[PDB]
């Protein structure tokens, strides 16, 4: 495996990170009678296990399947939520949002704006599959945040562990924005840590800087925090380097101030994701910390992403922004 | 189904050519006396005078377009009376989505001529805040979902709308209009279809005014997704009332779609030879009520004309919810700029 | 159409449970002999070895899925006869398009068994160049149109190459093989309306094995689209046959679409018995070709095995036709990094 | 108005932008027998007049309208490509290319990489108007070049006259490359000049500097040139700035050498486009010419685009990025 995952709620239990999601969509459903959940196979629990129970627990009239069309899927999330309900849906993969890109970028995103705040859709959150997984290929690896981080309206959440999960999800689905929450699939059974069986929130457009350091940050989100957690650990082995690793969280509205106020400290900086070079969210970082930072920035900032290809099969292992691609990109920098 | 044992390919010539719902022939005459909804004086002259309302109103505004002083026009020529029919068999808070042919919607529901007006200028009075193109007209108050250009968008919102109205236990519908054209779209496909498998209490309202459909029309889909389907006549305000009418019970009482597919191109003339043979009015009646239409939509117009635009600071907010830091920050970028350059901005023309 | 003057909506009722076209009994016997392709023998036989190859084929790499050999696998239980029957019905250079249960059109295609496992196995021998997930089938060669996961957005694409054929004066025929959840895309709507409208010579083939229509499956949608549709026997070969066949006849003098929707839940059997009715096969038969099907299959499975993947170097062509400047800088980083980290990587594993 | 259009092939003829694409189409019908110009209203000329006169010239099967549908347009031209056929389609307004995002990104973008180049749609081209026009509002107005320069496997080409457009438009045309050409529709009449009759090409991916200079280097790309080309002839009156400014022309696969190669002369960079800032296509430019001109650079690049808002309708003489807030930009870059 290319990653290795590592580490005052009340009572916690273990949890994966798809018993997080569901335990996230199970607190909701419990506290907000309008709360709906639907999608193309999320009746009898979906194909990665999230919705496991809550049809018995709620009823079929709020965990339903929907016909197989992700344009329709969201249409209807958003008209759900113009009545005021909590509409929470999925896709299958996000792989498969693009059907559904109209409705969330020309409707969705600009639903209260247009309208002068007479409707709103701030109820829906879209729930979807996300990041490579060893095998995917094309259509079943996809990053697209970036594809989304260009539209003004909408939110788009991402976390790195099941408690991180929870607490996102939560705040995603009592945020009174449209939210997509991307839920890194390679983590679904492999990443487990005690997680509060009650309610809780993580803050939305917050950065968390989860390692001090003083020569280097280094900014990731998703499975790819594990990635600089470890390339850390080799950087201080290796060269005496101190980073300092931040896991973004949310990539709109991004938290610019925890990430300035970083590398004003350690005066380099370092991006990684697996999503694709051009276009990448990546690239909104470095030149924001370039304007804002200039004085400081000691050599010029790394963005360490995926190729500018699709998404192989069996060149995977070549493809992604591994430990050993960050640490040479980071050796380099500090080399500068 | 059964077994066939010889092959035949199913025709489209299944049921038939959909025949056309009439009530009223076009001297304005009952054609069918158990079809008449013998709706009283005050309503039947509500929808007259509503019909005409929005004609003096487009009238004007249309001038107003040709003259460069909105923007951009579209009028309600040939569907006022599927609009004001339909709306009339409404109940007020059904909750209503269209595109761009609905204004008539909103004027049975007495929305003013100064907001319509407000909208089309982008002035302060615009609730929509002068955000969008004119006549993407939208109330909270009268239930009127505000429109978007995006064709068709609108269907399988107007479906989610309905599955959470039923859940809610509402005994209240959802309309969705739209245009044959938007019909070929695939959010069409989508809402259509979860209309029926999720069985919501919606009425799609189809406008039909060769390059865009090669079966029977839009009614004749209707079957295909199990959707209770009619075809009426869109120049005849009494079948258009009458088929939504009967739409609305059963929806609401069943939680099932249902189709309109109103057959348009006058609705207008039909109904004023209706009014003459009841002796609901005459001649000096139609010319006092044009001179007090024109009247009232002038004023509105030359109001609308007069009043300031919004605050341009009003172009930062609802973006989301809150604001952003970041993007409160680019609003103070704007009035840092203004403070220096503003001699080449029209300031004057608007708020504050 | 002409006018109605009562108020009645369309129920979906109209013309019927559409009926299922059969030509052969559970037994192997035929029903009408006017409807008996009387195919040849070697075509029935090679109909037959076709279907049980697929079924070798998939018991083999299904366990290898099972045991992490191969990362995915697709098997095509059920559907064996609707797609060898509905391919022995093509010419050999109609194009095809489908999704993920239309390998049997590959092997009726006489595609080698060496390419179905090399890319599952994403080895050197594969055209595919390893970058697609196990069972995405293209063939050139054999008019295949290479599998993506994204569902029905082949459907659309059909059309496009059936408009293109129809102007190339060909005497050619699209297939497009979907199943009933796919149909519920936009993208379906999209194809079944541009074929139409366009006079496209596709033949839409529906798999059918509540949640995804409430009308009469997916022929009761053809009409409405004004597309000749049938229903049939997906377990009958001879049934698709047919309807295949007299599909193509008509969509290639007609420019007109036709869908066939093929029910589906066993074929083989039905064939089987068939065969041995005309004294075309017999258990001593039946016992050598399944030992002769299974050491092919495992013969082209342990080559498939051995050998290594493709050069990672072919990670970045084909992007573009060309390869850009900057992409080309991409591939000199990682042949870089590989000469410093290489001990980290499966390099003996992979060409070159 | 916002901006002021100003500025060896055989015989030419004065052609606004508008012309110029028809003469374009015209000349690759004309070249090429298999080539159909298709879409929502292209059979009587359009709503802009670019296919005028066409389907008289060339034939109802060449020139024809499909059903209101862009999903279906865009995979129904992937189909015809795929036969090698030239397919040239129309989405009527760039705002309404989001329905067909599935199909341009998933299908379009990758057709050739996922099959080893068995199949391909390299002869497709999306031609779509795109851009301000002074009362556009939120979906007559888009400029969606960001969401595309994502995407490995598309090219996106912009011109920014009736000569660049005629030149670029026939090399997308020809180019074994699905290509989208977005149209800057506020030019349609207002930008006319010499266009020559018969077919030109002008190279894809491949920016033009349009006016030397040593100061400071000006990017942008469409109108925006236009714009920047003012405020170098303001820097010049009241600032003795010497600007270098320079067309884009290709967003995907982009000339990373000659924005490079000038800012390494001037040392100082400001990226102007219409779009909204976050995720813009500015960002990738910055990013790219921050790590390769990193010892150069003697200030922050600037980058001066569209608010992070919908387009709005009464607002827009303050929504974007005209040439008193380029220059203001422009001052404080030069005085850092
Ligand atoms: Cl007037
Ligand atoms: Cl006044
Ligand atoms: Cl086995
Ligand atoms: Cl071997
Ligand atoms: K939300
Ligand atoms: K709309
Ligand atoms: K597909
Ligand atoms: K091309
Ligand atoms: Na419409
Ligand atoms: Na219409
Ligand atoms: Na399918
Ligand atoms: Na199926």
């Amino acid at each position: 495996a290319h990653f290795t995952f590592q580490p005052e709620y009340g009572q916690t239990q273990k949890m994966n990170l798809f018993q997080s999601v569901t335990s996230a969509l199970d607190n909701s459903l419990a506290k907000d009678p309008t709360a709906v959940i639907f999608g193309e196979d999320v009746a009898f629990g979906g194909v990665f296990r999230c919705t496991v129970g809550l049809r018995d627990k709620y009823g079929k009239d709020r965990v339903f399947n929907t016909p197989l069309c992700e344009q329709g899927i969201v249409g209807f999330g958003i008209g759900i939520a113009v009545t005021g309900a909590t509409a929470i849906a999925e896709i299958q993969f996000a792989d498969y949002i693009f059907p559904a890109f109209d409705q969330i970028v020309n409707e969705a995103a600009k639903y209260r704006y247009r309208s002068g705040d007479l409707f709103n859709c701030g109820s829906l959150t879209i729930r979807s599959p996300w990041g490579c997984v060893g095998h995917g290929a094309l259509y079943h690896s996809q990053s697209p945040e970036a594809f989304f981080a260009h539209c003004p309206g909408i939110k788009v959440v991402i976390p790195r562990s099941p408690f991180q999960a929870k607490g996102l999800l939560l705040s995603c689905i009592e945020d009174k924005n449209p939210c997509i929450f991307f839920e890194p699939k390679i983590l679904y059974r492999a990443a487990a840590e005690e997680v509060p069986i009650e309610p809780y929130n993580i803050p939305l457009s917050q950065a968390e800087v989860i390692q001090e350091g003083s020569d280097v940050t280094l900014v990731a989100w998703g499975t790819q925090v594990h990635v600089i957690r470890e390339v850390a650990s080799m950087a201080k082995e290796k060269l005496g380097v101190s980073c300092e690793v931040i896991d973004l969280r949310t990539i709109i509205p991004w938290d610019v101030d925890t990430i300035c106020k970083s590398v004003i400290k350690t005066g380099r900086l370092l991006i990684s994701h697996e999503a694709p070079l051009t276009g990448g969210f990546a690239s909104e970082i470095s030149s924001t910390v370039q304007e804002e930072c200039f004085l400081n920035l000691e050599a010029p900032i790394s963005r360490v992403c995926g190729y500018d290809t699709p998404f192989p099969h069996i060149f995977e292992p070549f493809y992604i922004p591994d430990k050993w691609k960050c640490y040479d990109a980071l050796r380099k920098m500090i080399n500068y | 189904a059964e077994f066939i044992d010889k092959l035949e390919f199913i025709q489209p010539n299944v049921i038939s050519g959909i025949p056309i719902y009439r009530v009223m022939d076009r001297q304005g005459q009952i054609i069918n006396p158990s079809e008449d909804p013998h709706l009283p004086k005050e309503k039947v002259l509500k929808l007259y005078k509503s019909m005409t309302l929005l004609n003096t109103m487009d009238r004007i505004l249309y001038e107003s377009q040709r003259q460069g002083r909105i923007s951009f026009y579209m009028t309600n020529y040939g569907e006022e009376g599927t609009h004001v029919g339909s709306a009339a068999a409404l109940d007020n808070t059904d909750l209503v989505f269209g595109q761009y042919r609905e204004a008539g919607v909103l004027m049975y529901r007495d929305y003013p001529l100064e907001l319509f007006m407000a909208q089309c200028y982008g002035n302060i009075s615009d609730l929509g805040k002068g955000r969008q193109m004119p006549v993407h007209y939208g109330c909270k108050e009268r239930h009127f979902v505000t429109i978007s250009s995006p064709l068709a968008t609108q269907i399988p919102q107007a479906v989610g709308a309905a599955y959470a109205a039923k859940r809610a236990n509402a005994n209240r519908v959802v309309i969705c209009y739209f245009g044959e054209g938007a019909a070929s779209e695939g959010d069409a496909h989508a809402g259509f279809n979860f209309a029926a498998t999720l069985e919501c209490p919606i009425i799609f309202f189809c406008r039909n005014n060769s390059e865009q459909y090669r079966g029977d029309g839009i009614a004749a889909r209707g079957p295909g997704y199990g959707i209770m389907s009619i075809r009426v006549d869109g120049n005849d305000v009494f079948a258009v009332y009458n088929a939504t009418k009967e739409a609305r019970r059963r929806a609401v009482a069943e939680n099932q779609p249902f189709l309109i597919e109103a057959m348009t191109y006058h609705p207008i003339s039909r109904l004023r030879h209706y009014l003459l043979s009841q002796g609901w009015w005459d001649e000096e009646q139609e010319k006092a009520w044009r001179k007090q239409s024109r009247r009232k939509v002038m004023e509105a117009f030359e109001q609308a004309e007069r009043k300031p635009k919004p605050n341009p600071n009003l172009l930062f907010s609802d973006v989301y919810q809150e604001m952003p830091a970041q993007l409160r920050k680019q609003q103070e970028s704007l009035a840092r700029h203004l403070q220096t350059y503003g001699e080449h901005y029209p300031l004057d023309h608007f708020d504050k």
